[PDB]
């Protein structure tokens, strides 16, 4: 979730 | 070539590995500080692929996927082209400087033997920063995820950074038509150093003495 | 291109796998044919290598160690060039064809399956022969081996077959300009799927369940 | 020594 919550972010 | 003068700028900040001074030497002490790098690294890895073009248009899966499949690479692909004017050292960052004798203490010398050969194969090729930035990118675009849902996507990404390694080849090394094509045919053993280095590393994990952040953790499992 | 058409002339007379009719079905029997058949192969292998324009003017000692480093990926590239046809199965030989459930019985789903993915790929770059046989003294000449005698004459081995290949591609494939390209960009997973199947079948003869032969187990010891 | 046998035969 990790991975994808970064690449949702700002 | 505006693919490569873009990438050049995209090119992220250099981080500190700040091995603990209080802590003595070991293998744990120096696993640990590569570890807690890569996951720093792993940071700054996820946020500078946003800006390839045509990486953030891909679906989030798809986005995923790549880096599951390409971060290991990525992270060999900076230590070899930091270290491209050191002799037999690998430049993990300016604050850790691995030679033979560090990579023996840290249980590495064949992994870091490997990425040497990466290294040694690049000075001979005068690998420049161009190049450098512009096989990053093919790395990540062309890394092999059996998980891809948007195929014909994935593939026209890899055209582009690939039209752009050939483009600026074209233009700037006219002595070797065929440079961009070497520079292709170091892939494997890029691809080659990063599954050995996973590998290590899952074992590491396995072992349970060396502690690892989360981001690292996920990565590693992604991959095995 | 005549390093094309020579490559097509040398290239070798399939061979049968010839499972033993008298033995049970078994992971043991699965195993031990496929191990039987890749030392055979392995004779044809070193036989065709010395076709390849450059290879026997080598020494002894670099001729060994390109084949010692290469020998799974040649294997690999002609299982995969004769399944292409074929539909999630993979031929081994005429007479050995395994799918998905015979893969599960011999404890080679992950490997067979990492093979099917290079299938699927060249089946959707239409591979032809002529390319084929190029990629395969491609992955001879540029495997990356620690233990070069004289560098300078295998880059130039190296670039006799690259140039070989743009030229293929440049004459028969005007409508893509970067075909040569996306064929070396093939090589990253044909590497790691050799890497893979070097590191199983290791692991099978260190269990010492299958009868393996002398020539096959040289070249399993050479790469790890 | 059997590859090496094989390189130098025939």
């Amino acid at each position: 979730s990790l991975l994808l919550h970064l690449l949702k972010s700002q | 070539n505006k693919i490569v003068s873009h990438l050049l700028v995209a090119e992220p900040e250099k981080i500190y590995a700040m091995p603990d001074p209080t802590v003595p030497d070991s293998d744990i002490k120096a696993l640990t500080t590569l570890c807690d790098l890569a996951d720093r690294e792993l940071v700054v890895i996820i946020g500078w692929a946003k800006h390839i073009p045509g990486f953030s248009t891909l679906s989030l899966a798809d986005q995923m996927s790549l880096l599951q499949s390409a971060w290991m690479e990525i992270l060999i692909l900076g230590v070899v082209y930091r270290s491209l004017s050191f002799e037999d050292e690998l430049v993990y960052a300016d604050d850790y400087i691995m030679d033979e004798d560090q990579s023996k203490l840290a249980g590495l010398l064949d992994l870091n033997n490997a990425i040497l050969q990466l290294v040694k194969k690049y000075k001979s090729m005068k690998l420049e920063k161009e190049e450098f930035v512009t096989l990053k990118a093919i790395a990540l675009a062309n890394s092999d995820s059996m998980h891809i849902e948007d195929v014909e996507a994935v593939q026209k990404l890899q055209d582009v950074l690939h039209e752009a390694l050939q483009d600026y080849e074209a233009g700037q090394h006219m002595e070797d038509p065929r440079r961009a094509g070497k520079m292709l045919m170091t892939l494997p053993l890029l691809r080659q150093t990063s599954t050995k280095a996973v590998q290590h590393f899952y074992n590491i994990k396995l072992e349970g003495k060396v502690p690892m952040h989360k981001l690292f953790l996920e990565m590693l499992e992604a991959k095995v």
